[PDB]
């Protein structure tokens, strides 16, 4: 989803 | 193989204008080593995004932070770990100064599983005093549970509990100028675990009501412990950055930076920092804003 978490 | 061409130079300039309106809008100066991190984002190549982030505190307006996250769907992680190291290397020679990697060093070990990292960051948050000068690496890990309990035991009791390592995932290392360094413990709990008993119990019940009301606008929630922190830093990944003033009581510095980034072209989400007193507040005074672009 975002640049922190994966998706 | 023109269209390449192109395409590269489009992307390396778009990057730097992203980091030249940020600075340009908060400091008439940019704070020295920050053409070193331009031309470390100037020579990755691949799909990346750009962090562009502002501190207050009370009228102190911060502003010389950045970061970038590797982003090429090749998943070439190592590589990317030493293009970073090398502009790290490069900030020491140029700035004269001796970075204190020990941290990092223990958490890689000597038999780092690279295929289970999800996140890479590379950047800088850099002041006026170089000795309060930071380079700044975050890792992302999955399925890890070796490497968390390492991360875990570097933290030297910021870690709260050992019940935690249900949350974490990303570890975050920062760099001084000065020889000292940190590690931060990111917990998370992602927006389909929101309403969850289990998630009351073992983590919304210890907040106080204000820290629960930013999650209605949130897609992702973090709290970062470190020992450098002086309280946990709350963490609310808003879906729309319009949202930032609903949510959040800004103070006039705040509201700046703020109303700046409500029109320029960038992502749609931001991050916001804050901790669990300032919510309290009448006003927060003291906050964090993180603002995105990605450049494919
Ligand atoms: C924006 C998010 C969720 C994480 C990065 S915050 P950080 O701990 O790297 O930044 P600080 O320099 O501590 O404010
Ligand atoms: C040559 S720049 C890399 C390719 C580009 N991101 C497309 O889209
Ligand atoms: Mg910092
Ligand atoms: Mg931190």
């Amino acid at each position: 989803i975002n640049p922190y978490l994966y998706p | 193989m023109i269209v390449n061409v192109i395409q590269k130079d489009r992307l390396k300039e778009q990057k730097l204008q992203f980091i030249r309106n940020h600075q340009q809008a908060f400091d008439v100066e940019p704070i020295y080593p920050l053409p070193l991190f331009e031309d470390f984002v100037t020579s990755i190549e691949g799909d990346c995004s750009l962090e562009a982030s502002c501190k207050i505190e009370s009228d102190k307006l911060i502003a010389s932070r950045f970061l970038l996250f590797f982003e090429d769907k090749t998943q070439e992680w190592q590589k990317y770990l030493h293009q970073s190291l090398t502009f790290f290397g490069l900030v020491e020679n140029r700035v004269g100064v001796k970075i204190n990697y020990s941290l990092l060093q223990q958490f890689l070990g000597s038999s780092f599983d690279f295929s289970k990292v999800t996140v890479l960051s590379a950047g800088i948050d850099l002041r006026n005093n170089l000795a309060e000068s930071s380079l700044k690496m975050h890792i992302r890990i999955k399925d890890y549970p070796e490497k968390l309990d390492k991360a875990f035991a570097l933290s030297d009791g910021a870690a709260d509990g050992n019940y935690l390592k249900d949350f974490v995932n990303l570890i975050g290392f920062d760099f001084y100028f000065n020889g000292k360094s940190e590690i931060e413990i990111y917990a998370e709990v992602q927006e389909d675990d929101f309403f969850k008993p289990e998630i009351n119990n073992l983590v919304w019940q210890h907040f106080p009501k204000t820290a629960l009301q930013p999650l209605k606008a949130s897609s992702l929630f973090f709290t970062g412990l470190s020992k450098a922190n002086n309280n946990p830093v709350l963490y609310y990944h808003l879906k729309n950055r319009q949202d930032l003033t609903n949510y959040f009581k800004l103070n006039d510095t705040a509201q700046r930076v703020h109303s700046f980034y409500q029109h320029q072209d960038i992502l749609p989400y931001m991050w916001v920092g804050t901790a669990q007193k300032e919510l309290e507040k009448t006003r927060i005074e003291n906050i964090r804003l993180y603002y995105y672009k990605s450049f494919k």
